[PDB]
């Protein structure tokens, strides 16, 4: 059964698919080893904050637990990198309280996509720069993230990074328990700092999760060849057998 | 055939059960060679078509008596393009095309939900309610069919929150299309079921209408009336 020239169309389609796939894997592998570059470049600033935030012996539990911050990408083909975080979020919101309460900030369309239809939205972030996340326009989110305090005690949701592509989703928390007495300046510069680091590790995941999801596809696509190469040969055979049988059977007729 | 033709033209309605009408045409080619005939496509008898025409129309109901016939049609090498079953198609008012794929899926009877047809599917025959569901099922089964290459390459991750739903329904609908055949039991050990038409029509409605979008697939596998699915559902935990 089936065609031949319809088996070629499939092979070549698959091939050009594997191509485009493996392209992006390498491309997203090129965006892992630039995540360090902006990961490193942030190593010092973090050190020289906890060193400052050494904490004198001389805002603890205020009232509630309210808003979240949910880190993602705008682009797809990342494996579950999105759905996962967008699960914990959706769980420990509805595992939380069930009024229209418990509010939200999202980074990357894909997040805002689900969050939108569900309700409880607060802010927006689109077009993060990819491997180089611009520390700048995340600074506008620290402001919204803090000044929002209209708020109490936020948690941040994203994926961590351990060794190339292997990763896991987390809730580290932040806005609680870890001139003179200038907290008006450390409170802010300690959130701007965390929401940022969160990204670098988020993105590091993104590219990774994509680097892989674009391997799984490549690898799989490559198997689609085997499954077709086989059905092509078979249809290559029955065809060359029918053609011949036709050419002889038309001679014996003479 | 002549047997059934008796009760039809000499007296009542008749059920003609012909098991593998293929073997007729098949044996045909066996002789066609020795007759000194010019072989046709695939090496079949140059008369294959007509030889079947002269034995089909005979199996028909008249103003005298009625003949409801059900014929088993073997598919050589799973090729529906083979002259035997191919040529046979234009001989039936209703077909049930069985697929090996669906069979290994565990879907029994393994019946193509998008291939099998009947002249009955008309609103002018089966009623509107039964019609629209009919296509509704097929619609969502096809929409799942198209999606399959992506799933097979990219998994379900990059599908929309709308296409995913269609993947669930479709599956569970393609599973509910499985049935317990009384002539099974001795093997599997399950008893069996005859699902009334009103209950099939309804069962799928709810599924398309989403009363069941919570129940896992496996619950819908190998059952009768839709109620049973709910039963076998809780049994799951």
């Amino acid at each position: 059964m089936a065609s031949l020239r319809d088996i070629k169309t499939r092979i070549n389609a698959t091939k050009k698919t594997s191509q485009i796939t493996k392209a992006m894997e390498m491309v997203s592998t090129s965006k892992l080893n630039r995540a360090e570059q902006n990961a490193k470049s942030f190593v010092p600033y973090m050190e020289k904050i906890q060193e400052v935030v050494a904490n004198v012996a001389l805002v603890s539990r205020p009232v509630k637990k309210t808003g979240y911050l949910v880190i993602t990408s705008d682009r797809g083909l990342a494996g579950a990198y999105n759905s996962n975080v967008l699960r914990l979020v959706y769980q420990t919101i509805q595992r939380h309280a069930c009024p229209d309460e418990y509010a939200i900030i999202v980074i990357g369309r894909v997040g805002l996509s689900f969050f939108r239809k569900r309700n409880v939205i607060l802010d927006i972030t689109r077009l993060p720069d990819q491997p180089s996340f611009a520390d700048i326009k995340e600074i506008a989110r620290k402001t919204v993230g803090l000044f929002a305090d209209t708020f109490d005690e936020l948690y941040m949701y994203y994926n961590h990074y351990v060794s190339a592509i292997q990763q896991e989703v987390t809730e580290r928390k932040l806005l609680p328990l870890t001139q003179e007495e200038i907290l008006d300046v450390l409170l802010p510069q300690y959130a701007e700092s965390l929401i940022y680091g969160a990204l670098l590790d988020a993105k590091a995941s993104e590219h990774a999760a994509r680097m892989t999801a674009m391997k799984n596809a490549t690898d799989n696509a490559n198997e689609l060849i085997r499954t077709l190469t086989l059905s092509y040969n078979r249809a290559r055979q029955a065809a060359i057998t029918q053609e011949i049988t036709e050419i002889v059977a038309g001679a014996n007729a003479l | 055939l002549t047997m059934a033709e008796y009760f039809r033209d000499e007296q009542q309605d008749v059920l003609l059960f012909i098991d593998n009408i293929f073997r007729f045409t098949q044996a045909g080619s066996e002789v066609s060679a020795l007759l000194g005939r010019m072989p046709s496509a695939v090496g079949y008898q140059p008369t294959l078509a007509t030889e079947m025409g002269q034995l089909q129309e005979r199996i028909t109901s008249t103003a005298k008596g009625s003949i409801t016939s059900i014929q088993a049609i073997y598919v050589p090498a799973d090729d529906y393009t083979d002259p035997a079953p191919a040529t046979t198609f234009s001989h039936l008012d209703a077909t049930t095309n069985l697929e090996r794929k669906l069979a290994e899926m565990g879907i029994y009877p393994a019946v193509d939900p998008l291939a099998s047809t009947s002249r009955a599917l008309a609103p002018e025959i089966v009623g509107e309610e039964h019609y629209q569901v009919a296509r509704k099922v097929q619609q969502t089964l096809q929409r799942y069919k198209e999606l399959q290459d992506i799933i097979a390459i990219l998994g379900m991750d990059e599908l929309s929150d709308e296409d995913k739903l269609v993947v669930h329904r479709a599956r569970r609908i393609q599973f509910f299309l499985s049935q317990n055949f009384h002539v099974a039991e001795q093997f599997t050990g399950q008893p069996g079921s005859y699902v009334p038409v009103k209950e099939t029509v309804r069962g799928f409605k709810e599924i398309l209408e989403g009363k069941y979008d919570h129940l896992p697939e496996d619950a819908f596998r190998l059952v009768g009336r839709i109620e049973e699915v709910v039963e076998k559902a809780k049994a799951m935990g």
